[PDB]
């Protein structure tokens, strides 16, 4: 026998999920673990140094990471980068230099995103002044710094436009940025106030439809941003809660805590009872399933202490993640059905993502 | 009041995530990491910036402003990890937010530990 | 035949530290890491050097030379850690010794996982 | 009201300090040294050591020496093997000394990273995989050269009765002695007669080190010695650790840094386990045996607490043992050790603990 390298991941792209392991206890050795959701098999990994973030290219061909190096880890010159990796060979291809202010923080989806057309990576900076950085993937260059987004946070791509995204601002409204084909800002707009920052703060995680996004609040309200037109129209609140729910102080909690099943309009939200100040990141006691058209709950199931989720539209799946274990659910019908749990998928993960299949 | 002076308290009390001033810590308490509530462990560097919290002191009944400064430039301490969230808000209220590394602007941004510095009455 | 071809055998058997050819592994089994007993997980690089074990095959009753080549250039796999020491010797018999990183001569020496390559009888 | 400050020194005095080298094998690129107070189990601080760090304290107790490997992008880019000099009281980085890119990467046996008795040279093991010993002039901050004469040998045993001499164990079953000049180059060398059969009675590399002799235990529970009181090393052994009852239950040594010598009494400490056979030489200790090296008799046996590595302090008459995660502190001023306390959770994956030096001139 002879040991060989150069091999590709053994399972098809459509089976693959990406568990971003912060390894917070040893945060300089964060990594992405690649699993097959159909059988729980470990398929490989991508090292991501200090507090890595990850996404898969919309065309499914590449993995993008964002990380920070120093010449001697704990001393020496800093290099913030995006790396491009081949998705099948799990090999490094290209480093793209960033200014030394890429967001260091927990793995909310909205900190490291891409345009719908896949041509630009859109990432959050904090120095601690905030701005949004644009990377041209083809050119391998940082091409734009959106200072218009100062005082805003996170990136919500618009799936109905090729190079548009929104961010949540300190006024409780949204800033929309439309990039040109060069990755520079081509236009922008600001919505009216959607939510009261002080009185009903929203979680940043969107329940994202093709042409609208829903957001849940610390107190269990729902707000929406409709981007069917060039100007975003905002609305809300409606309550997730009926009177019985209110009596037991049910509120949302988690990190990447919501999801939307686009074909049905069902929104999935992690909820826990006995809500009060300081419980907004509590593990889920339940997952609630909301009909966003009727603005009413349709189902509730045990939450398995989950903190983060993600949805696959085309296979009608939901993953949930409790920090270490990934639960796989069929959401083809209104009540989710638990298919399996992948134990020990990470030591400290708050983000799981499917390999894109939609092109 | 004695409740304002952690160096005079029992170490087990201050090293607990339930200690009143640790009400918005996301990190390893520096007092468990070879430092104290207001001193970085040897060879780690204070952060010039921080998230800020308002914490209730049940011992004197008053509310205090706390600045959560990190110590930086050494790898994760790993001891006394807390994830408390009283009055913590998302990144659109950036200086109330604790899911970001408040070592981010240090000469070396590697996160070592966190602490809770008493600013004054809220 | 079957005892010499782990790709055809039961994966739960091959992914165990008690599998006969893993008799001097100090590391993570590559077959638990997205690879197989003789292939590196994607994006990790074989080591050209190794420590060697002599392991007893309980199926055919014969002893075989196993070359423990590492896969390198990715951070620790962390799965299926073994620390078996049959016929292992200290560093003064260097190529029988498994407390050194056999990735030490690779372009990138970061240790990912250990493979158990069958050399022969 | 308050202000967070840095620049502080370790809170407990040097004589209270121990160093637990945490390989963090699960995340080996973030290895580190954990500094503890052995008198009360308090965590005092840490030194980051990147990929598979090794550590020692300067003989004069002022500095911590680490040895590690960096790459420009960790898993890719140019390699830098280094020794780093850190201030012991401030736990701050002072100086990097460049090494050739072949410093030993491996588990934390003491003999892979040592220093001359006079403290002037760091003496470290290289493997490319060809082996050689590297010499570092600490004050100059220079790598002197490779001791290529040590090819086919392994590990460094300083001679405590000479300023800049050490031995290494060779594949012929003998010892090579290297004597350095004031510049750190080899001034002379000598090779002993065969001490042990590499094939039939391999020894553990960890020495039970006296001022002018070293003892070694074997896979089968024999003891060998190398006496360096004269100008050439005189070798001897085996004598057996085992009596008939011991042999009948197949007691053998096992562990990593598995032996120690209390120099004033001649007591040798060894981790042992029953049902020994091929493959059990790194098993955790079922017991610690205490041997009188003069009488060649066992004088005590106590529970092993699954320990794998130990260290002895001659100045306070102490033994630490370490099971990978927990450190046990023993008083060894009498033949039977007395357990004082256990420091739980000192490391995730450590095979080496060391005292901060006190005295020792
Ligand atoms: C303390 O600074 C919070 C934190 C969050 C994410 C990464 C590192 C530190
Ligand atoms: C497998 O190469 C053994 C090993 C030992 C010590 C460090 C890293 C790997």
């Amino acid at each position: 026998e002879v040991l060989t390298g150069g091999h590709s991941v053994s399972a098809p792209q459509e089976n693959r999920i990406y568990v971003m392991d912060s390894v917070f206890m040893h945060l300089t050795e964060s990594r992405v673990h690649v699993y097959d959701y159909t059988n729980g098999k470990f398929l490989g990994m991508v090292p991501t140094a200090f507090n890595g973030h990850v996404q898969v290219s919309n065309d499914g061909k590449k993995i993008y990471t964002m990380t920070t190096y120093h010449e001697r880890i704990t001393r020496g010159k800093r290099s913030d980068v995006v790396e491009v990796w081949d998705a099948d060979k799990l090999t490094f291809e290209k480093e793209i230099s960033l200014p030394p202010k890429r967001v260091q923080g927990l793995n909310y989806d909205g900190l490291f995103r891409q345009t719908t057309d896949g041509k630009f990576i859109v990432l959050q900076n904090a120095s601690p002044a905030t701005s949004i950085g644009i990377v041209d993937v083809a050119k391998g260059d940082y091409v734009e710094d959106v200072t218009a987004a100062a005082g805003c946070w996170s990136v919500i791509p618009q799936p109905n436009r090729p190079r548009s995204f929104m961010t949540i601002c300190g006024d409780g409204g949204l800033l929309t940025i439309n990039l040109g084909e060069d990755g520079k800002v081509a236009s922008q707009s600001r919505s009216k106030q959607m939510f009261s920052v002080k009185d009903d703060p929203i979680f940043i995680a969107p329940a994202l439809d093709k042409d609208k996004a829903h957001f849940v609040s610390y107190y269990g309200n729902v707000y929406s941003a409709d981007f069917s037109g060039d100007e975003v129209k905002v609305d809300g609140p409606w309550s997730l809660l009926n009177d019985e729910d209110k009596a037991k102080n049910w509120v949302p909690g988690g990190y990447n805590l919501v999801g939307l099943h686009r074909a049905s309009g069902r929104m999935y939200v992690f909820m826990h009872p006995d809500g009060k100040e300081g419980t907004h990141k509590f593990p889920a006691a339940e997952i609630w399933v909301m009909d966003t058209k009727t603005k009413q709950r349709v189902a509730r199931i045990p939450g398995r202490d989950a903190l983060s989720m993600t949805i696959d539209q085309q296979r009608n799946l939901m993953l949930t993640l409790d920090g270490g274990n990934v639960n796989v659910y069929d959401i083809s019908q209104p009540e989710p059905k638990l298919l399996r749990t992948i134990e020990g998928a990470a030591e400290a993960s708050l983000q799981v993502q499917f390999h894109p299949v939609g092109g | 009041h004695i409740s304002l002076n952690p160096d005079l308290a029992n170490e087990d009390e201050v090293n607990s995530c339930d200690y009143w001033r640790h009400c918005a810590v996301d990190g390893f308490l520096c007092s468990c990491c070879g430092g104290t509530t207001t001193t970085c462990p040897p060879g780690s560097t204070p952060s010039p910036i921080s998230w800020i919290g308002t914490c209730h002191n049940p011992h004197d009944g008053k509310d205090y402003l706390i600045s959560y400064h990190d110590c930086c430039g050494k790898t994760a301490c790993g001891r006394c990890q807390c994830n408390t969230q009283t009055r913590e808000r998302p990144g659109y209220e950036f200086f109330l937010h604790n899911d970001v590394n408040w070592c981010m602007a240090n000469e070396n941004s590697t996160f070592h530990c966190t602490t809770s510095v008493l600013v004054g009455l809220a």
